RNA sequence: UGUCAGUGAGAACAAGAAAAACGACUCUUGUCGGACCUACUUGAUCAAAAGAGUGGGAAAACCCCGGAAUCACGUAGACCCACUUGGGACCGAGUAUUGCAAUUAUUGGUCGCGCAACGAGGAAUGUCUCGUAGGCGCAGCUCAUCAAACUGUGCCGAUUACGUCC
């Protein structure tokens, strides 16, 4: 492994391969956008970046725990219950995204559903996180 | 469900564990190897 | 000054380039105790103003900073 | 492969009268003896209404067994394995496997 | 004949329907439908579906076709049979007054009351 | 002169807000059918609903909220589904809502054992 | 509601405890696998609910035996001092799942109504001094099926007092 967590992963290993891949077209952006990505939502999925703040980062996480995938994989997924029917509130996941991001990883950075590095690009491509921001970041 | 050491069916039934024993209530019918102690 | 304003105006945007360094600690929320325009975009308000230097940012870091006179 | 010996018992005191005291007799007599530390001891916990009735306080118990995995290895005993499980006979619920 | 509806369900009238088989309206219509057809297909009781259609071919009375009660009120009405006149089942009340049509995928219960609400 | 100003969208004022799809849901609408706003020719947001025929292209808007069938987006977001007298019917606004209520409004309330009585 | 704060995203990270076996099939000179869970992949060239096949376990094996809430976050997110984009409770339409039988049983689901209540709430009154109070989540329990309940484990974790007897 490699990936996520060398470079801070929560916000600055996402904005710079975002960039990159909505440059130049690479993860799917199949229909189904629109539809409900987090539990009980009373608002549209979200304001904007229906799915692209979603996939390297579903790359990310099966990457360097090694093969968590389509139900270990929504253990970094998210889902509270903010709103609720006057009960306790419970955890969830939607299943939606799961069948997406088993097929993404056959391209870009990833090999296989076994083996989950190439020359690992993502971490050679964020190299240049650190030396220079693209958001003008805080600390650098 | 049902019990197998009553038949009423009501006073209600333990099945936690595979046994019945609330049906006729363990603190009478004991030597089951359960203590307390805590 | 007024009370309400979603509004984007000529008078809005004029008013608040004399107001930001009037104050010796600007804020979001400031601004729209002057109540010119809403808490909301008197956020942005101040931050690409801040970009071409008529603020000086303190926190790094945004939304719970606070600014100074430049 | 290795043969092991699980010894589960309700009580202490039986099965110590399996594990040490007749472990002896394949310490290095007939195989060799590698000791660990036996396995974490289960409860099982029960909550039982003390009262017969709906007035009391509304109290309960807390009852609790111990089960005691008692867990030693040899190495590769065969046909000697008949040995091994024959000798204990001294409390109920003492049973050994052979792999 | 002596049975007297209108349905206009889901832009199907009289004709259309009895034309259709149980089968083919359970894939328009209800969830609940579906499942109740689909497992009570077996048996759904020989003679009180019998005497359903039997009733029908009677004649000589202009009223709707009377048939022997039920003390079920699990039954699905069907889109065939239909203003066929039993006696909904309550331990009080048995009414020929509550089957009328715009009630075909709804159960024959949840009718002749069961409380009287005062006050 | 704008820029915050109130909207006849069923011939009934609304005031505008400083986002469109909050604003939107007095019209007889919510949040989850408005992830149709990316498809109704403004997706953008943070936008005042004064913006009606000028950055927003309202008659695009109201054709969507009609039937958003003629439009290829998913149709999971529509109010009514396969009624029982009719088809399906894209939305629910208006005097259209009624139509579909007083139907049942007979029919259910007669409904009779525990739940029955208590929606009746 | 501004001391998760309301809809969005991403990060790091928890602990007891539950589970399996039918004279039902097949197997022989005396007999083995199906009512438990979780893994993985199809379930998206197009939703959720939900379908099915392969794979392991009698548990320190169950895939890392243990994870997503409280929390963290300036990613320069959105809302922003309103009964709203704060809250749900009523109400109609659709569908799948469970079961010997559902009659909102189903409900982890869609999407209407929210502009229905309610703005810390008179008198009165409850109980705790430390990892406690308070806040938060998970499992067990009951068992066709449902937990605002009960029982147990864990997480975040104070202010005041340490006195008197009115």
């Amino acid at each position: 492994i490699r990936r996520i967590g060398k470079k801070k992963g929560a916000t600055m290993k996402d904005v710079h391969p975002w960039r990159w891949v909505k440059l130049c077209s690479q993860h799917f952006k199949q229909e189904g956008k629109l539809m409900v990505p987090n539990c009980t939502e009373i608002v549209k999925s979200s304001h904007g970046r229906e799915r692209a703040p979603q996939n390297p980062d579903w790359y990310y996480i099966r990457c360097a725990a090694i093969l968590r995938a389509v139900y270990m994989r929504p253990g970094v997924g998210y889902g509270g219950l903010s709103k609720r029917f006057s009960n306790k509130k419970n955890r969830g996941s939607r299943p939606e995204i799961t069948v997406r991001a088993s097929k993404g990883l056959l391209h870009w950075g990833c090999k296989s559903l076994t083996k989950l590095g190439l020359i690992e690009k993502c971490e050679s491509s964020g190299h240049r996180i650190t030396k220079n921001g693209r958001k003008l970041a805080d600390a650098i | 469900r049902h019990c197998v050491i009553c038949s009423n069916q009501k006073a209600v039934i333990r099945k936690y564990e595979l046994n019945v024993c609330r049906q006729c209530f363990r603190e009478n019918a004991a030597n089951i190897g359960f203590s307390k102690l805590r | 000054a007024l009370q309400n304003a979603v509004v984007f105006d000529k008078e809005t945007m004029d008013k608040l380039l004399s107001e930001v360094p009037k104050y010796k600690v600007i804020t979001p929320s400031i601004i729209s105790d002057r109540l010119k325009i809403s808490v909301a975009l008197a956020a942005k308000g101040l931050q690409h103003l801040c970009r071409q230097k008529l603020i000086k940012l303190v926190s790094c870091s945004s939304k719970f900073r606070l600014y100074s006179r430049v | 492969q290795r043969v092991l010996v699980k010894m589960t018992s309700r009580n202490a005191k039986a099965v110590e009268n399996v594990m040490t005291e007749l472990l002896l007799h394949a310490r290095n007599e007939k195989v060799v003896l590698r000791g660990p530390v036996r396995l974490p001891t289960r409860t099982l916990k029960v909550t039982t209404r003390k009262t017969p009735c709906g007035n009391g306080t509304n109290t309960w118990d807390t009852y609790e067994l111990k089960i005691y995995k008692r867990l030693v290895e040899l190495r590769a005993p065969t046909e000697l394995v008949k040995k091994i499980t024959s000798f204990p006979i001294d409390a109920g619920v003492d049973v050994a496997i052979t792999i | 004949e002596r049975t007297f509806h209108k349905f206009t369900y889901r832009g199907l009238e009289i004709d259309p329907l009895l034309a259709l088989s149980e089968e083919e309206f359970k894939t328009l219509v209800h969830a609940r439908a579906r499942r109740h057809m689909n497992r009570h297909a077996n048996r759904r009781a020989p003679v009180l579906l019998k005497r359903l259609r039997e009733a029908k071919k009677d004649v000589k009375a202009g009223e709707k076709p009377r048939a022997v009660k039920t003390h079920l009120r699990d039954v699905v009405i069907t889109p065939e049979m239909v203003g066929s006149v039993v006696g909904i089942y309550n331990g009080r009340q048995f009414n020929a007054v509550e089957i009328k049509g715009e009630m075909i995928g709804h159960y024959l219960g949840e009718f002749s009351m069961t409380y009287k609400p005062v006050i | 002169e704008q820029f915050q100003h109130i909207v006849r969208l069923l011939n009934t004022n609304v005031e505008g807000k400083r986002k469109v799809p909050f604003a939107l849901r007095m019209v007889k609408g919510v949040g989850i059918r408005f992830a149709y706003m990316v498809c109704k020719k403004a997706g953008i947001d943070v936008e005042r609903r004064a913006g009606t025929l000028t950055a927003e292209e309202l008659e695009r808007i109201s054709e969507v909220i009609a039937d958003p069938a003629k439009f290829k987006i998913p149709d999971w977001f529509l109010n009514r589904q396969r009624d029982p007298k009719t088809g399906k019917t894209e939305h629910l606004t208006s005097a259209m809502v009624d139509t579909r209520l007083r139907e049942d409004l007979e029919r259910l309330r007669k409904n009779r054992v525990h739940r029955g009585v208590r929606h009746a």
